[PDB]
């Protein structure tokens, strides 16, 4: 699922500039885009384990 | 049973949402206070959803808040709401609303048939201070 | 329920919060170590990198519990804090008492009977951390322990606490030599391990701290060792996978022309 | 550094009323060796060739500073450490804000970028090619503007200094945009705001960034309240720096008041807090295109741009 | 969740979790925005001073506060647990003090005043100190700047800020902070932290600022935060 | 030991002599006698060294850790009470006499502090074994509100008349000016005494001492 | 959430001290209200006086306490912990006196008020007495001081405060006040305090059911003011008002 909305959101980036192209920086940014983390904010509760 | 219940309605949605039948020009949106909470499998970054984020609104974009909120309402020309945006809080788009509808209700209970500085002063403090009346030892 | 207290047995005889706290030793950053003839070694991941932080202490988890020990700690912190002094209180106990080093097990034996107590009596949580001792003793000269939250102890040439700590002791299993492992090869199957089992990109120097202890002159010497000599270990697995994966890429071209 | 710092003053004192003797006192203390011990006659030396620089800037001599360059680039090479390129690029920066057109820019510039590669001075090198790619702009070369802006993004994506790749993708983007290839000066205009929004803007570089993103705003979307907005927070990064470029962006924020159809604010926003240092012929030729567009007058019209013809026309 | 392992701080939750500190931390996050930022010469710790009328007398309780000569101190959480810690602080210092005749060093009276906060959390009759600490000496040759959460966990920062919009600011401080940064930039960059986080006018008898250099810790006074913050504005 | 303190026009003038004694022989030639208890307030020690040095020690960290809570400068009376109420505690046991001597908000304070914990306020005092030489002066050469230069001229002189009659006083004065401004703590004030220039040449050429082993160990860098 | 709210060591899942916060409405529970105002050289302590029988020794009832010769307290609360915590302050200003050799500054007694009701909030011995204390005393370095103590360790100093059950409508009258020429004299702060009571409680006093305390700088030590000055006080001022 991860890599299919990794394809779709490169097309989007297209589809935003007019194109039908999809390039090594769309499929980059679209990574990027997709595969966003929500890790830990506070370092404390991160750090009560050593 | 409560929780249980409570998850068979999560499960559903993801059934409906994506599953053996999938659907044809039936889009969805969901609105969150924060999406840390939510299901990873809901949450999933393929045919579930596409995640977007609505912060506090910017200096700008209160500048532009305002301006739409007080376009249809007429004020005086001393009034600018031009520093007001300036002023820093951590106002959201409902209070600057309710900011805007309340110096109009202060005008208009006042009489004083025009809105001004003064009324947007005080509906401004009101609002703001609005988050007041905690405990002083939590701080 | 049989785990609203330490000291409660289950119908079947289990403690469950022990057990709880054996598991929780899960969520800490993996430690390991490797004894080898020549000496004895732990690595361990920095969990937490921030470039924010600070690296105002040498060691986060590598503590020197005397001139002939040291250990690694798993588990929540002010437990491990807590523990880490105890163990120097002990050791300089039983130095002041015999004035001779106190042997690696009497230590871990002495730490463990403490973990027990607090296991076994009235309302006090187990200390939810579990440690790696690495010595010198006369007695049987290199060793390396593991130790519980529940106080159990055990003598092993190699081993893995904290996370993918499963992984990390299965691939020590299949790739530790039982008596022909020296202190070099003891170093390169650490880098090894530990790149296998963070699962986090490239082996980042920065994240990994690796601790020696050998015997130099008559004395032990415990180094941590620096980041220079971390990135060159590093460097040299890589380059040694990147041997490998050229080989494996030279067999794919042969089999494709036979 | 007493002596030196009373040579200072003398020479303050002569830039402000005797320039040439100034002029002549600042040439020899910058001919003035340093002893590679005192790291103090150094700095002396630096704040001479700046305020030579000054002076010859203030002056209008403005031909000399190849020479300036020539005779200090051979220099010790370590000013302070790693942010010597400071001290160069206020002198090119200087030298190229002559109110009179020398005609030797371009190549000036080119064989200070060959000197700071030959040296080895990457830092200095991308400086030096940003403030090239700014000067082919302004000199209306755009597309020699977007090869070395290219070349020197590309460049830059991998490496640090992501403030100067925000001002070259900013240029990029307002070259586009000169060019009139509008979705790819919005596709830069977009890339230089998402690096921006991931290190500290100045405000300079907020209110050159926001001023871009109005104009792109107004050229291309037709939301004139987001161009508004815009160049709003361009007028006050502007003028909080106390800029010059602030009465364009009042201006265009007139501008998008009259395209909004709401010219009766055009009036109200110039008789503001902030409206009132700039007051002149800039905010008069837009208050009466206002007036013009509320009597929906074409003559009108035609006289406000006919009288204003500077400044309504010759701003693109 | 697991909701019936939240009441008690002596039983691990099946998954390990000690959810009472967490809690404590949660309290500590619900609190007033303080910063610390160590310099290349010294450190500076900032927290709001606002208060919840013009009737409280803001010259009366401090919430930057010295414990010897070359160590201070600033938090983020609950004022009466930080009073508790401050004082606790200070014996300790003395003590250190009194048995090597040595001021105490930062890093040692952090681990103290930790183990302070874990002696308050091992029991089932006490409440967890709801309170981080930010611990700012000038021991050595060197600037420290230390936090110590509930927990009994301490930490070496660079820079750091804690309280109600601590993810803003440490956004911010990523953004702004470099390691050759001198104490009086460091200064202006805590101030602006704050702004970043400080609802209202920051006036200068609103905030509390402390520097700490090799002279010594010292809480700057009104007038001096008055010329930092016209400065910076 | 001698000490002696005067509350002159402005504050207050310490001084003490520098030596400590094991029986009849002068252990010590520059012991410091003048302990700091808080930047306004220093005592003079006399008696057991170790009791009076830990006893100033640890009311010195107390009235910091006071003045660290309250917020503003300590009190002499403060710390004459602790004194007191610390030497009282210990029946006797603590042989330390002291001189307190400071400058709060309220003036200057004097006190003289005995190895019982029985205080005497007063405007000059002397204690130590030389305590009676001192008192001798004082009484001699005391006025009402004296400068500051005539008040460290006259402890001085007390305190010298200590040093050369009475055995076991110091060889160098140490004395410490504390007024609401200035906090001058001198030391060494005087050297009324000092060693006879050596005139021997005895150092012993290398090998005149005869070794049996030798360990030289090349300790790292 | 309602399980984290019977034990007064047990933080909400937001980071909440339940147990507290009821303290605090346990203080919202004498019905009373207390004002206190500072002038230039002077405090003032008002306090409303409820006598609600003819049997009931009016003298015996107050809510003023002389913590020492040079400081005053009025308590607004639960009348068992008030005098609890009245008698706790006398002996920790006779403890420091005894000790220090110099009475207790206020803001001290106020400091050590807080401390030892911070350490009943922290540990699981006693229920936090819920009382609230206005303390007001003359320092010799900075003049007339008033603070709080209430029941959680939080003890800020004032300028002008109020406690009890309209404490935020005194707060704001107060503020209102304050804002325009906080420097007030002796008549004028009294006129502050028994105004901004009379307005908050929407009625107006006889010369009894009102008591009084100041401290001034020429008279640093607590008075509590008879009914003929109360009345001389109310008579005067509304009159010139």
């Amino acid at each position: 699922a991860e890599v299919k909305g990794v394809c779709t959101e490169a097309g989007m980036y297209a589809l935003r500039e007019r194109r039908v192209h999809v390039t090594q920086e769309d499929f980059e940014m679209a990574v990027a885009k997709v595969m966003q983390k929500d890790s830990e904010k506070n370092m404390s509760i991160k750090k009560l384990w050593k | 049973g409560a929780d249980r219940e409570v998850q068979r309605i999560l499960l559903e949605l993801l059934n409906q949402m994506d599953g053996f039948d999938q659907n044809v020009n039936v889009k969805v949106i969901m609105a969150t206070n924060r999406a840390d909470t939510l299901d990873p499998a809901l949450l999933r970054p393929g045919r579930l959803d596409r995640k977007i984020e609505f912060p506090l609104p910017d200096r700008r974009q209160k500048r532009l808040i305002f301006s739409t909120i007080t376009s249809k309402m007429n004020l005086s020309e001393e009034v600018d709401l031009e520093d007001y945006v300036a002023r820093p809080d951590k106002i959201s788009g409902a209070d600057i609303n309710s900011i805007c509808q309340e110096s109009g209700m202060l005008a208009v209970r006042e009489n004083r048939y025009i809105v001004l500085a003064k009324d947007f002063e005080k509906a401004y403090k009101t609002v703001i201070k609005k988050d007041e009346q905690e405990h002083e030892f939590y701080k | 329920r049989y785990d609203s207290r330490t000291t409660i047995f289950s119908p079947e005889g289990r403690l469950y919060q022990v057990e709880y706290a054996m598991e929780a030793i899960g969520h800490a950053g993996t430690c390991l170590g490797i004894l080898a003839n020549d000496g004895v070694l732990l690595a361990a991941e920095r969990r937490n990198i921030h470039k924010l932080l600070d690296e105002v202490f040498f060691s986060e988890k590598i503590y020197k519990l005397n001139e002939d020990m040291a250990c690694s700690v798993a588990g929540i912190t002010s437990d491990a804090n807590v523990l880490t002094n105890e163990l120097r209180l002990i050791a300089q106990r039983y130095l002041l008492q015999y004035q001779e080093p106190i042997p690696c097990e009497q230590l871990v034996t002495a730490l463990c009977d403490i973990k027990q107590a607090y296991t076994q009596f009235g309302g006090k949580r187990p200390f939810g951390v579990s440690l790696l001792y690495i010595g010198w003793d006369k007695h049987y000269g290199f060793q390396l322990y593991q130790s519980d939250p529940s106080g159990n102890y055990g003598g092993w040439k190699a081993t893995c606490i904290g996370n993918n700590s499963a992984a990390a002791v299965s691939m020590l299993k299949q790739d530790y030599k039982e008596g022909e492992m020296t202190l070099k090869s003891a170093l390169a199957l650490a880098i090894k391990v530990l790149n296998k089992t963070m699962d986090v990109s490239k082996l980042s120097a920065e994240k990994v701290e690796i601790a020696t202890l050998t015997r130099e002159n008559g004395k032990t010497v415990i180094r941590v060792l620096k980041q220079k000599e971390v990135e060159q270990l590093i460097k040299k697995h890589e380059e040694e996978e990147a041997k490998a994966e050229r080989e494996k890429k030279e067999k794919e071209q042969k089999e494709k022309d036979k | 550094a007493a002596a030196a710092v009373v040579e200072f003053q003398r020479a303050q004192s002569l830039l402000s009323t005797d320039r040439e003797a100034s002029i002549d006192i600042l040439h020899s203390i910058v001919k003035r060796d340093i002893q590679e011990n005192d790291e103090e006659a150094v700095q002396v030396k630096e704040q001479s060739i700046l305020e030579l620089g000054s002076l010859l800037a203030k002056t209008g001599q403005a031909a000399e500073l190849g020479g300036l360059l020539k005779y200090v680039r051979p220099f010790l090479n370590s000013i302070s450490k790693a942010k010597a390129a400071r001290l160069v690029r206020s002198l090119l920066d200087l030298f190229l804000d002559m109110e009179a057109a020398t005609g030797q820019e371009v190549e000036l510039c080119l064989e200070c970028i060959e000197w700071a590669k030959s040296e080895k001075r990457t830092f200095l090198r991308q400086a030096l090619e940003a403030r090239l790619v700014s000067l082919y702009f302004d000199t209306k070369r755009y597309q020699e503007a977007l090869h070395l802006g290219s070349q020197l993004l590309r460049e830059l994506k991998k490496m640090d200094d992501k403030a100067l790749l925000v001002e070259v993708q900013l240029l990029e983007s307002k070259t586009y945009h000169a060019l009139s290839n509008l979705p790819k000066a919005r596709a830069a205009l977009t890339s230089a705001r998402t690096t921006a929004n991931a290190i500290y803007c100045p405000p300079k570089l907020q209110a050159t960034l926001d001023m871009q993103s109005g104009i792109i705003h107004a050229a291309e979307e037709k939301d004139w309240k987001t161009a508004y907005s815009y160049f709003y927070e361009a007028f006050e990064g502007y003028d909080s720096i106390d800029s010059p470029k602030a009465i364009t962006s009042l201006k265009y924020m007139l501008l998008c008041k009259i395209m909004l159809n709401t010219p009766e604010d055009v009036q109200a926003l110039v008789s503001g807090k902030l409206a009132l240092r700039y007051a002149g012929r800039q905010t008069e030729a837009l208050k009466c295109v206002a007036q013009a567009s509320k009597n929906r007058s074409l003559a009108d019209f035609e006289k406000a741009l006919t009288d204003y013809r500077a400044e309504l026309r010759d701003d693109p | 969740a697991e909701r019936g392992y939240s009441f008690s701080l002596t039983t691990f939750s099946p998954s390990g979790k000690l959810v009472q500190i967490e809690y404590a931390l949660a309290a500590v996050a619900g609190g007033a925005p303080s910063v610390g930022i160590k310099a290349a010469n010294g450190v500076v710790l900032a927290t709001e001073k606002k208060q919840k009328s013009i009737l409280y007398d803001e010259r009366s309780v401090h919430k930057v506060e010295p414990i010897t000569k070359h160590i201070g101190l600033v938090y983020s959480g609950m004022g009466p647990d930080y009073r508790v810690l401050v004082h606790r602080a200070r014996k300790l210092a003395q003590q250190y003090y009194l048995v090597y005749q040595e001021p105490i060093p930062t890093a040692q009276l952090v681990q103290r005043v930790a183990s302070v906060m874990q002696e308050y959390t091992q029991s089932g009759g006490v409440r967890p100190f709801g309170v981080s600490l930010l611990i700012c000496g000038w021991n050595e040759g060197r600037p420290y700047l230390f936090q110590s959460d509930p927990s009994g966990a301490y930490f070496a920062w660079k820079a750091t800020a804690m309280g109600k919009n601590y993810v803003n600011g440490k956004t911010f401080l990523e953004k702004r902070y470099n390691e050759d940064l001198e104490l009086e930039d460091a200064i202006h960059t805590a101030i602006l932290t704050l702004k970043e986080s400080f609802e209202g006018q920051m006036t200068e008898d609103n905030i509390e600022v402390g520097i700490c250099n090799e002279a010594g810790f010292r809480r700057l006074t009104p007038t001096e935060v008055k010329d930092y913050l016209a400065a910076i504005a | 030991t001698t000490i002696a303190g005067v509350v002159y026009k402005d504050g207050i003038v310490l001084g003490a002599d520098t030596r400590a004694t094991e029986g009849m022989v002068v252990a010590d030639k520059n012991c410091s006698k003048i302990h700091f208890i808080s930047p306004n307030i220093y005592c003079c020690g006399a008696g057991t060294a170790a009791d009076t040095d830990m006893t100033t020690q640890l009311i010195s960290s107390n009235l910091e850790l006071h003045s660290l809570s309250t917020g503003r400068l300590p009190r002499v009376v403060t710390a004459n009470r602790m004194l007191k109420q610390m030497l009282f505690r210990y029946q006797g046991y603590i042989g330390a006499a002291l001189v307190l001597g400071g400058v709060d908000v309220t003036g200057p304070h004097l006190y003289s502090i005995y190895p019982h914990g029985s205080t005497d306020k007063l405007p000059y005092v002397t204690m130590g074994s030389g305590s009676l030489a001192a008192m001798a002066v004082f009484e001699d050469k005391f006025r009402p509100d004296m400068e500051e230069e005539e008040a460290k001229n006259l402890v001085s002189e007390a305190i010298a008349a200590g040093i050369f009659n009475d055995l076991g006083s110091g060889s160098n004065i140490d004395l410490c000016v504390i007024s609401k401004n200035k906090l001058d703590f001198l030391r060494p004030y005087t050297v009324p005494n000092k060693k006879g220039t050596r005139l021997g040449r005895y150092r012993c050429e290398k090998g005149t001492t005869a070794v049996l082993t030798e360990k030289i160990t090349p300790l790292e860098i | 959430s309602a399980g984290f709210d019977r034990h007064i060591t047990i933080f909400s899942p937001e980071g909440r001290l339940y147990q507290v916060e009821y303290a605090f409405k346990a203080i919202n529970q004498g019905g009373l209200t207390s004002v206190a105002v500072r002038g230039k050289d002077c405090a003032v302590i008002v306090t409303q006086k409820k006598v609600p029988d003819k049997l009931l020794d009016s003298s015996t009832v107050t809510h003023l306490f002389k913590i020492t010769e040079n400081i005053g307290c009025v308590m607004t609360g639960m009348t068992a912990d008030s005098r609890s915590q009245v008698q706790r302050a006398r002996y920790e200003a006779a403890n420091w006196k005894y000790k220090y050799g110099y009475e207790i500054p206020v803001d001290m007694l106020c400091k050590r008020i807080a401390d030892i009701s911070q350490v009943y909030t922290q540990n699981a011995e006693m229920r936090p007495l819920g009382c609230c204390m206005i303390l007001i005393g003359i320092d010799e370095e900075q003049g007339p001081q008033v603070y709080k103590c209430d029941p959680a360790g939080y003890y800020c100093g004032f300028k002008a405060t109020a406690a009890g059950v309209k404490q935020t409508e005194s707060t704001s009258f107060l503020e209102k006040k304050v804002k325009k020429k906080f420097d007030w004299t002796f008549e004028q702060t009294v006129e502050t305090a028994i105004t901004c009571l009379s307005t908050v409680l929407s009625i107006d006093f006889k010369p009894s059911e009102i008591e009084v305390g100041v401290v001034t700088v020429e008279n640093p030590k607590f008075r509590i003011l008879t009914e003929a000055e109360i009345d001389a006080h109310l008579v005067a001022l509304a009159e010139r008002d």
